[PDB]
RNA sequence: GGGGCGAAAUGGCCUAGACCAUGCCCCUUGGCAAACCCAUUCGACCGGGUUUGGGUCUUCUGACCUCGUAGUCCGCGCUCAGCGGACUUCGACCA
């Protein structure tokens, strides 16, 4: 038998992608259709966003 | 040879290995008279088809009496004999944590005051 | 022994001589698991009445699979086996220039893109 | 591999080991055309019931001819073949001095001028 | 009972030969090594009965401990454990 030495070290992680979403818009005075494109048409604008 | 030191509280007793054998280990206490003293028998073996094991531990101690202090003529004679054997049946593929917990529970049950009362006052264990 | 270095593009593989014999030379690749790896068999002989010669070159490589990473018990098991033998029948009294031209033509046919497509897409050679 | 250098007087010939095997060692001379050159076959074995041994040494050399220097078309063709085998039957439990004396006598008989005349002029040995 | 033999001991037959009579050759299988049980001087005392005896995971194929049996290259070096180590096979209550 003979002498010997060594060492080791490692670091790693697993990848995993995912997605998040959210939409909205301006609240209007009595507009029952608030969509990305408000179906109604009162008198002002609704910017919305998705 | 192989020496074992036991602390009783104020003095230390020494047991010496006398019959070194694999299937039977005989330890004897060396204090004065070798006949009628403290002896310990240890044995280790297997069982069945290489499954578990078997450990046996016995401790004997016979009291002696003598009349040479007053009476003209009386050799040291043994009186009674006490036998305290054991039996350990622990399988190889077990659990170290479970074995440690069992040993701790056994040590606690031995060191408790209930077994001491059961031994001394001969009162059944139930406190 | 005898070491052979093969360049795949980004790494270098090393094959070591294992079974040194005249009529059968066995080279084996040393990377990790020796069973189910890259092996090469070489043979050289004569023919008839000391006219020509015969050279045989075979290359085998069997893939292995293992489940010890997830399943709690499966030894490395071989899957399929690939055999790629050769046959060289070149007479002694030939021509060095002709042999060099034949070797160059074989190298060009091996390095061409038609044999690669025939191997991969299993499409018959004909471009 | 194993190289053997032979001095003819003005040039040195080199024989290379080609078929490395215990029961048959084949040495070939490397000069030019491998076919029809100098070959040497060596063999070593035992005999009977572990008593003595048996050594065989054969030396062959076939001359070649070629007409490509003048004639349009003629591959190198072998002409005659010469066979010079040997047979050594020396027991193990012998004598080193006797073996050395026998080897010296054989060397003297080989280097003498009588065997040379017997080989060249085909005159029976008797001077 | 099941077989063998004319050898081998002799007698018929007995250049030779192949069969006969008593007549002689074997099987009546064998072994487990441990643990526990009785009535009592309310154990000494010999004898009997029960649970185990290469072993588990899916003892289904097939593998995971162990070895036994072989064949093959083998190292004269590479690996943290190291090492002398590799691959393929059949068996595993005992004569």
């Amino acid at each position: 038998s003979l002498p010997y030495w060594s060492r080791k070290i490692t670091l790693e992680c697993t990848p995993y992608p995912f997605t998040l979403r959210w939409e909205g818009g301006v609240h209007k005075d009595g507009i029952p259709d608030k969509v990305p494109h408000p179906s109604c048409d009162p008198g002002s604008e609704l910017v919305s966003y998705t | 040879s192989k020496t074992i030191v036991l602390s009783v509280g104020e003095a230390t007793r020494t047991l010496t290995e006398i019959q070194s054998t694999a299937d039977r280990q005989i330890f004897e206490e060396k204090v004065g008279p070798l006949v009628g003293r403290l002896r310990l028998t240890a044995s280790l073996r297997q069982n069945g088809a290489k499954t578990a094991y078997r450990v046996n531990l016995k401790l004997d101690q016979a009291d002696v009496v003598d009349c040479s202090t007053s009476v003209c003529g009386e050799l040291p004679k043994v009186r009674y004999t006490q036998v305290w054997s054991h039996d350990v049946t622990i399988v190889a593929n077990s659990t170290e944590a479970s074995r440690k917990s069992l040993y701790d529970l056994t040590k606690s049950l031995v060191a408790t005051s209930q077994v001491e009362d059961l031994v001394v006052n001969l009162v059944p264990l139930g406190r």
